Protein backbone atom coordinates (compact mmCIF):
# COMPACT_ATOMS: atom_id res chain seq x y z
CA UNK A 1 0.00 0.00 0.00
CA UNK A 2 1.37 3.13 1.03
CA UNK A 3 3.11 3.16 4.46
CA UNK A 4 6.41 4.66 5.75
CA UNK A 5 7.75 2.34 8.34
CA UNK A 6 11.26 1.47 9.60
CA UNK A 7 12.15 -2.34 8.72
CA UNK A 8 8.73 -4.50 8.04
CA UNK A 9 7.77 -2.63 4.99
CA UNK A 10 4.45 -3.36 4.12
CA UNK A 11 2.59 -2.66 0.61
CA UNK B 1 10.49 30.54 17.30
CA UNK B 2 10.49 28.03 14.52
CA UNK B 3 14.21 26.63 13.85
CA UNK B 4 15.11 26.87 10.39
CA UNK B 5 17.00 23.23 8.91
CA UNK B 6 18.62 22.75 5.34
CA UNK B 7 19.71 19.75 3.55
CA UNK B 8 22.31 20.06 0.66
CA UNK B 9 21.19 17.27 -1.61
CA UNK B 10 23.32 15.25 -4.33
CA UNK B 11 22.67 12.77 -7.10
CA UNK B 12 25.74 10.35 -7.38
CA UNK B 13 27.84 12.48 -5.61
CA UNK B 14 26.96 15.88 -7.91
CA UNK B 15 25.17 18.59 -4.96
CA UNK B 16 21.90 19.68 -6.75
CA UNK B 17 20.90 22.56 -4.44
CA UNK B 18 19.79 23.12 -0.94
CA UNK B 19 16.14 22.26 0.79
CA UNK B 20 15.09 23.90 4.21
CA UNK B 21 12.31 23.18 6.30
CA UNK B 22 10.74 24.89 9.14
CA UNK B 23 10.40 22.91 12.18
CA UNK B 24 7.15 23.37 14.47
CA UNK B 25 8.71 23.16 17.78
CA UNK B 26 5.72 25.43 18.96
CA UNK B 27 3.56 22.37 18.50
CA UNK B 28 6.15 19.50 18.88
CA UNK B 29 9.03 20.35 20.41
CA UNK B 30 10.58 17.08 21.25
CA UNK B 31 10.12 15.76 17.84
CA UNK B 32 11.67 18.98 16.10
CA UNK B 33 14.71 19.31 18.60
CA UNK B 34 15.81 15.70 17.77
CA UNK B 35 15.81 16.63 13.81
CA UNK B 36 17.43 19.97 14.71
CA UNK B 37 20.05 18.19 16.46
CA UNK B 38 21.11 15.17 14.11
CA UNK B 39 20.77 18.04 10.82
CA UNK B 40 23.53 20.31 12.75
CA UNK B 41 25.19 16.96 13.85
CA UNK B 42 26.33 18.24 17.28
CA UNK B 43 25.42 14.73 19.68
CA UNK B 44 28.75 13.20 17.16
CA UNK B 45 26.16 11.18 14.64
CA UNK B 46 23.37 12.68 12.41
CA UNK B 47 21.66 12.96 9.01
CA UNK B 48 25.25 13.96 7.01
CA UNK B 49 26.02 11.68 4.68
CA UNK B 50 22.81 9.53 4.93
CA UNK B 51 20.74 8.60 2.38
CA UNK B 52 17.06 8.91 0.94
CA UNK B 53 16.67 5.26 0.31
CA UNK B 54 13.01 4.63 -0.50
CA UNK B 55 11.22 7.33 -2.79
CA UNK B 56 7.79 6.94 -3.99
CA UNK B 57 6.80 8.98 -6.98
CA UNK B 58 3.32 10.81 -6.31
CA UNK B 59 3.74 9.60 -2.46
CA UNK B 60 6.64 10.91 -0.51
CA UNK B 61 10.93 10.47 -0.12
CA UNK B 62 11.95 8.61 3.07
CA UNK B 63 15.27 9.35 4.66
CA UNK B 64 17.48 9.15 7.89
CA UNK B 65 19.02 5.91 8.78
CA UNK B 66 22.48 5.68 9.55
CA UNK B 67 24.61 2.51 10.85
CA UNK B 68 25.04 2.56 14.75
CA UNK B 69 25.73 0.35 17.74
CA UNK B 70 23.32 -1.60 19.19
CA UNK B 71 20.50 -2.06 16.82
CA UNK B 72 19.35 -0.92 13.66
CA UNK B 73 17.07 1.62 11.73
CA UNK B 74 18.68 4.73 13.39
CA UNK B 75 18.65 6.28 17.04
CA UNK B 76 17.42 9.72 18.31
CA UNK B 77 19.07 12.14 20.50
CA UNK B 78 17.39 10.92 23.64
CA UNK B 79 18.33 6.90 23.11
CA UNK B 80 16.89 4.22 19.98
CA UNK B 81 13.28 5.09 20.29
CA UNK B 82 10.91 8.03 21.69
CA UNK B 83 7.82 8.35 22.18
CA UNK B 84 4.73 9.42 19.55
CA UNK B 85 4.97 13.38 20.96
CA UNK B 86 1.07 14.47 19.86
CA UNK B 87 -0.90 14.00 16.66
CA UNK B 88 -1.68 17.64 16.39
CA UNK B 89 -0.57 18.42 13.34
CA UNK B 90 -1.60 16.22 10.18
CA UNK B 91 -0.77 15.14 6.84
CA UNK B 92 -2.01 18.23 4.79
CA UNK B 93 0.01 18.42 1.39
CA UNK B 94 3.50 18.47 -0.61
CA UNK B 95 6.25 19.84 1.47
CA UNK B 96 5.47 17.88 5.37
CA UNK B 97 7.81 16.56 7.42
CA UNK B 98 6.78 13.48 9.18
CA UNK B 99 8.08 10.52 11.18
CA UNK B 100 8.53 7.05 9.96
CA UNK B 101 8.37 4.59 12.78
CA UNK B 102 7.85 0.97 12.97
CA UNK B 103 4.21 1.25 15.05
CA UNK B 104 3.39 3.50 18.57
CA UNK B 105 6.43 4.81 20.06
CA UNK B 106 9.29 3.98 17.82
CA UNK B 107 10.89 7.04 16.52
CA UNK B 108 14.19 7.36 15.89
CA UNK B 109 16.00 9.55 13.29
CA UNK B 110 14.11 8.20 9.54
CA UNK B 111 11.39 10.30 8.71
CA UNK B 112 9.78 11.32 4.89
CA UNK B 113 9.07 14.55 2.77
CA UNK B 114 5.39 14.32 1.58
CA UNK B 115 5.22 15.14 -1.92
CA UNK B 116 1.62 14.77 -1.84
CA UNK B 117 -1.52 14.99 0.87
CA UNK B 118 -0.96 11.62 2.62
CA UNK B 119 -3.92 11.67 5.12
CA UNK B 120 -4.20 8.51 5.50
CA UNK B 121 -1.03 8.60 7.97
CA UNK B 122 -2.93 10.90 10.17
CA UNK B 123 -2.72 9.39 13.80
CA UNK B 124 -0.04 7.22 13.21
CA UNK B 125 2.99 9.53 12.11
CA UNK B 126 3.77 12.69 14.16
CA UNK B 127 3.92 15.53 11.75
CA UNK B 128 6.59 18.32 12.48
CA UNK B 129 7.42 20.28 10.05
CA UNK B 130 7.41 21.75 6.18
CA UNK B 131 9.69 22.23 3.56
CA UNK B 132 10.02 26.15 3.28
CA UNK B 133 12.46 26.61 0.33
CA UNK B 134 13.46 24.49 -2.38
CA UNK B 135 10.65 22.17 -3.13
CA UNK B 136 12.08 22.15 -6.22
CA UNK B 137 14.65 20.19 -5.36
CA UNK B 138 12.09 17.44 -3.48
CA UNK B 139 10.50 17.14 -6.56
CA UNK B 140 13.69 16.37 -8.11
CA UNK B 141 14.24 13.91 -6.13
CA UNK B 142 11.54 12.14 -6.23
CA UNK B 143 11.51 11.80 -10.11
CA UNK B 144 14.32 9.02 -9.26
CA UNK B 145 12.25 7.10 -7.33
CA UNK B 146 10.07 3.88 -8.53
CA UNK B 147 6.46 2.24 -7.29
CA UNK B 148 8.80 0.14 -5.00
CA UNK B 149 10.81 2.83 -3.69
CA UNK B 150 13.87 1.88 -5.18
CA UNK B 151 15.85 4.83 -6.88
CA UNK B 152 17.62 5.06 -10.23
CA UNK B 153 20.74 7.53 -8.77
CA UNK B 154 21.49 7.52 -5.18
CA UNK B 155 19.86 10.74 -3.30
CA UNK B 156 22.42 11.77 -0.18
CA UNK B 157 22.40 14.63 2.35
CA UNK B 158 25.67 15.85 0.98
CA UNK B 159 25.63 18.01 4.04
CA UNK B 160 22.86 19.48 6.44
CA UNK B 161 22.35 22.01 9.49
CA UNK B 162 20.99 25.22 10.58
CA UNK B 163 20.38 28.05 9.13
Amino acid sequence: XLLVTAGLVLA
Amino acid sequence: VNPTVFFDIAVDGEPLGRVSFELFADKVPKTAENFRALSTGEKGFGYKGSCFHRIIPGFMCQGGNFTHHNGTGGKSIYGEKFEDENFILKHTGPGILSMANAGPNTNGSQFFICTAKTEWLDGKHVVFGKVKEGMNIVEAMERFGSRNGKTSKKITIADCGQL
